[PDB]
């Protein structure tokens, strides 16, 4: 009888959500980002503290 | 709780004996009574919360301004005088 | 501009830090004091999940249509204290102290300035 | 002597249950609970009595007066295993689902405060809606929690 | 279509009771997470472990049909039967109530008195029976027993 | 001193070594070659910064060759799962700090 | 809106695009219904189950490394806010 494939794949989830796009580990695709979001994003944050 | 088994110093008291009795006033008693007190002075807290705002820093050229901010009184007390006052040192 | 608020944050007496959420979950930005990403995104994870299942509960939990929670504030042991703030589409997390806490920092950071000054003064005679 | 033997043995019960009490006020809840469980044999009268069913006013006391005071909805304690130990609400339907809801919420909710540092433990947690605001007190013998509307 | 065939009501209803307090919904269709709905909402079983596994024993089972509804159907018949034990006062009654009940007398006081080293061999045994006994019928019933116990 | 000296931070400074099950599924004599192979292993890996993935890769070839083809472990920080398994063929232990550990046999 | 804001992304995907495309509907789904994170896991094991028969293994966390033997092109890896919805069949 087949026997179903078995693959053994080992992952980390130890990083926080993050866009596909952009890589977590790499510090330059995350402070893009997060500049990004800044542009909106003053309102609020005055407003908000 | 593996630590304080390695370290049989001063072993946790407050054994549970509780409170008990099954009905007509299970508990409702040392730790729950601290929750009840927290929670009663929240409670008068948002209804005073203008009151306490003002109290706490609404700041009031040879003039004087006073501003009366709560009353304590009892109906039951009403008779009595207010007489001697006084303010405990350390709170 | 942006960054005047977080200046104006620890400002504010009894704040230690300010944590601020994106939808996504991404922290925007942190306070130096407290770790800055690692325990913004240990912090964003727990303040979503606390503040969704907050949003959803009252909305069909309580039975109370067009019901939304505006702020929410859990007091710990010592001086903790996590007043949660969602202005449009960002949540921000501050963390402030009472009053014998902020003492208690004040004192530790005088021992510290003293410690410092000590090591100084030791440089100082070894130099000697 | 029949009737005789029996009201030595009542009177005989009498100070076997007092002792602590010593008889004179009416007085403690505690003494009057810790003699029902031990001994059974005998129970009522004695003195005045003071007001039935308030062994302490003071936890009772503040309760009652938190419910009277004006803008509280109420003030319902939840069992630390999902019970109503007392409701005090208009609607059984919104006491029905704060006894449920509400506990579910501070447990999660002292997990977020807990997971940042396990030393720290809810003191007590205030969550406020647009139209109302939820105050609860979290300990682990019982939760107290009021509906206060916002002024 | 029926062919005479009477079966038990009680466990008929339930079935249709549950059903369609989650298919009341009205799709027509019934999936497989809708079957542990009920269970999940009363708490019938601890983990949809007990339910797949009567169900998964009927033969198979896939994503989302309508045939589902045999899991309720099967349930009814899964809770199988009941028994506990509570009080020890009504066993020591019986022990004394030989005709298998609270009724009849002084043949069990003849029983205890067997090989009874007790105080008041006989003369106590009366005044007890007697104290036992408060509607004056020469006998103690249940409920005076337990009044006599307690 | 003792407990009301001792702090979180200062716990988990104080002791590394520290080893705590929280589940155990598994028969004994089992749980005990697994608990010293992923406690070895760990350490081996952990490296400057410890690694989830790193980890996981070692843990889960020793235990292919150790008992059968079919072995899944995973470790994270927090998390929720369902799991169906095998009987005495799951074993569940944290380590000291803010490390979940599960072992269980397919 | 909330379905909007979500916006769940899958960092890591080894299944059909059109069974994919069905468990971020179910994904979303199973956040909102499911009041705590262990529900979310149970959630998402028993409607996949239902789905396709198998055995399913599904681990959601804030923070976790996974390795794991699932059958080939039945693992699909998605991250959602701080929880990763896992799940893969092994027969």
């Amino acid at each position: 009888t087949e026997r179903v494939k078995t693959g053994d794949r080992g992952m980390s989830h130890k990083e926080g959500g993050w866009p596909g796009n952009v890589d977590p580990n790499e510090a330059q695709e995350t402070g893009r980002f997060k500049k990004r979001i800044e542009k909106s994003f003053p309102q609020a944050v005055k407003d908000l503290k | 709780a593996e630590i304080m088994k390695d370290h049989q110093i001063e072993n946790k008291k407050k054994k549970e004996v509780d409170q008990d009795k099954k009905q007509d006033q299970s508990m409702y008693s040392t730790s729950f009574k601290r929750c009840c007190k927290i929670m009663e002075r929240m409670v008068v807290q948002n209804d005073q919360e203008d009151k306490y705002h003002d109290y706490r820093y609404y700041w009031s050229k040879n003039e004087g301004h006073l501003l009366p901010i709560w009353r304590f009184s009892n109906e039951k007390q009403r008779k009595k005088n207010v007489t001697s006052i006084c303010w405990n040192p350390l709170y | 501009n942006a960054d005047d608020q977080l200046k104006q944050l620890s400002a504010l007496e009894g704040a230690n830090g300010y944590v601020i959420f994106n939808e996504s979950g991404i922290p925007l930005k942190r306070h130096e004091k407290s770790i800055s990403h690692e325990k913004a995104v240990h912090i964003a994870a727990l303040v979503s999940d606390l503040w969704n299942v907050s949003k959803k509960v009252i909305q069909r939990d309580l039975k109370t249509p067009e019901n939304d929670i505006e702020v929410i504030r859990l007091r710990t042991k010592h001086s903790y204290e996590y007043i949660i703030t969602q202005s449009g589409d960002f949540t921000m997390l501050a963390i402030q102290l009472c009053g014998k806490a902020i003492e208690e920092a004040k004192k530790a950071a005088a021992a510290a300035a003293a410690a410092a000054v000590v090591q100084e003064e030791n440089k100082e005679k070894e130099k000697k | 002597i029949y009737k005789t033997s029996k009201e030595i043995q009542k009177s005989d019960q009498r100070i076997i249950q007092q002792r602590v009490e010593n008889s004179i006020i009416n007085n403690q809840i505690y003494q009057k609970s810790l003699k029902r469980k031990t001994s059974k044999r005998k129970v009522r009268h004695q003195a005045n009595k003071k007001n039935f069913q308030k062994e302490m006013s003071e936890v009772e006391d503040t309760l009652n007066r938190i419910k009277t005071h004006k803008t509280v909805l109420g003030y319902l304690i939840v069992n630390s295993e999902g019970g109503v130990v007392r409701g005090a609400f208009k609607d059984e339907e919104e006491s029905k689902n704060i006894a449920n809801s509400i506990p579910l919420l501070t447990k999660k909710a002292r997990s977020v405060v807990r997971d940042l540092d396990p030393t720290n433990d809810l003191v007590f947690l205030r969550i406020q809606t647009k139209l109302n605001e939820i105050m609860v007190a979290p300990d682990d013998e019982f939760s107290l929690i009021v509906i206060q509307t916002k002024g | 279509m029926a062919s005479e065939v009477m079966n038990l009501s009680e466990e008929d209803i339930q079935f249709c009771q549950k059903a369609f307090s989650d298919y009341d919904e009205d799709g027509l269709g019934a999936i497989k997470v809708s079957d542990l709905k009920l269970a999940l909402e009363n708490i019938g079983c601890s983990l949809s472990e007990n339910d797949l596994f009567k169900m998964i024993s009927e033969v198979d089972e896939k994503n989302t049909g309508l045939i589902k509804f045999s899991d309720f159907l099967n349930i009814y018949y899964k809770q199988k039967y009941a028994n506990l034990g509570d009080d020890d006062q009504d066993l020591v009654d019986a022990f004394v109530a030989m005709g298998g009940n609270a009724d009849t007398t002084g043949s069990v006081d003849a029983n205890r008195l067997i090989q009874i080293v007790k105080e008041e061999f006989e003369m106590t045994i009366d005044i007890v029976g007697l104290i036992r006994e408060i509607d004056k019928d020469g006998s103690g019933e249940i409920e005076y027993e337990e009044f006599k116990l307690l | 001193k003792a407990v009301t000296d001792m702090d979180i931070n200062e716990l988990r400074k104080l002791m590394i070594g520290k080893a705590i099950i929280n589940s155990s599924d598994m028969q004994g004599d089992l749980l005990q070659e697994a608990q010293d192979v992923i406690q070895s292993g760990i350490e081996n890996n952990s490296a400057p910064v410890l690694n989830i993935e790193a980890a996981c890769k070692y843990i889960k070839e020793n235990l292919d060759k150790k008992f059968g083809p079919t072995w899944q472990c995973i470790i994270g920080e927090g998390y929720a799962y369902d799991v169906t398994v095998q009987n005495n063929t799951l074993l569940f232990m944290f380590y000291n700090g803010n490390l979940a550990v599960l072992i269980f046999k397919s | 809106s909330h379905l909007d804001k979500v916006q769940p992304v899958i960092k890591n995907s080894d299944m059909s695009v059109e069974m994919q495309k069905e468990v971020e509907e179910v994904a979303k789904k199973a956040i909102d219904y499911c009041n705590t994170d262990k529900e979310i896991a149970t959630f998402i094991k028993d409607d996949f189950r239902s789905r396709y028969h198998g055995t399913w293994h599904c681990i959601v966390g804030r923070n976790f490394g996974s390795f794991v033997t699932f059958e080939r092109s039945y693992y699909i890896y998605l991250y959602v806010g701080q929880l990763a919805i896992l799940l893969f069949k092994t027969g």
